[PDB]
């Protein structure tokens, strides 16, 4: 798997109670859109690259990293349904066991279908190396 | 809706 890149836009991150799930998502989902709605701030840029390694997530203006998330942390995946350009993952922290879900605002749904799309080829890519004891790459 | 689990979540050993 070719490691694929998409621009979009940072909404947020919220906590979730448990790692998967639609029903987390959909609610993580609302809350963090309509604190981004009530911001009055344009959203931050940002570069995701999916590969079966993970997800890194770029500053679009800087190429600085602002984080390198290990494919073993993501436990979910979605293209919402009621905020249809929106993108999320859910993921656990690196530094404690609190999971996060972190979404992303797409140009269109078709966009926001291709990344959950995306990231699933990842998940399975990385769990056939897992089988074969090989480092995902 | 179009959603997935990660097979390798937490398959850390």
């Amino acid at each position: 798997m070719e490691g694929m890149v998409f621009s979009l836009k940072y909404l947020g991150m919220t906590l979730v109670e448990r790692p998967k799930g639609e029903e987390l998502s959909a609610a993580a989902v609302k809350r963090i859109v309509a604190t981004a709605k009530a911001s009055g701030k344009k959203l931050q840029k940002v570069t995701l690259k999916v590969s079966p390694r993970g997800i890194i997530l770029t500053d679009s203006l800087t190429s600085q990293l602002i984080e390198n998330v290990s494919i073993y942390r993501i436990s979910y995946c979605t293209a919402d349904k009621m905020h249809d350009k929106v993108f999320a993952y859910i993921a656990q922290s690196q530094q404690n066991e609190s999971l996060e879900c972190h979404a992303f605002l797409c140009t269109k749904r078709k966009v926001a279908q291709a990344v959950t799309l995306t990231v699933a080829q990842a998940f399975k890519v990385a769990f056939e190396f897992w089988q074969v004891s090989l480092v995902p790459r | 809706s179009i959603n997935f689990d990660n097979p390798v979540y937490q398959k850390t050993t």
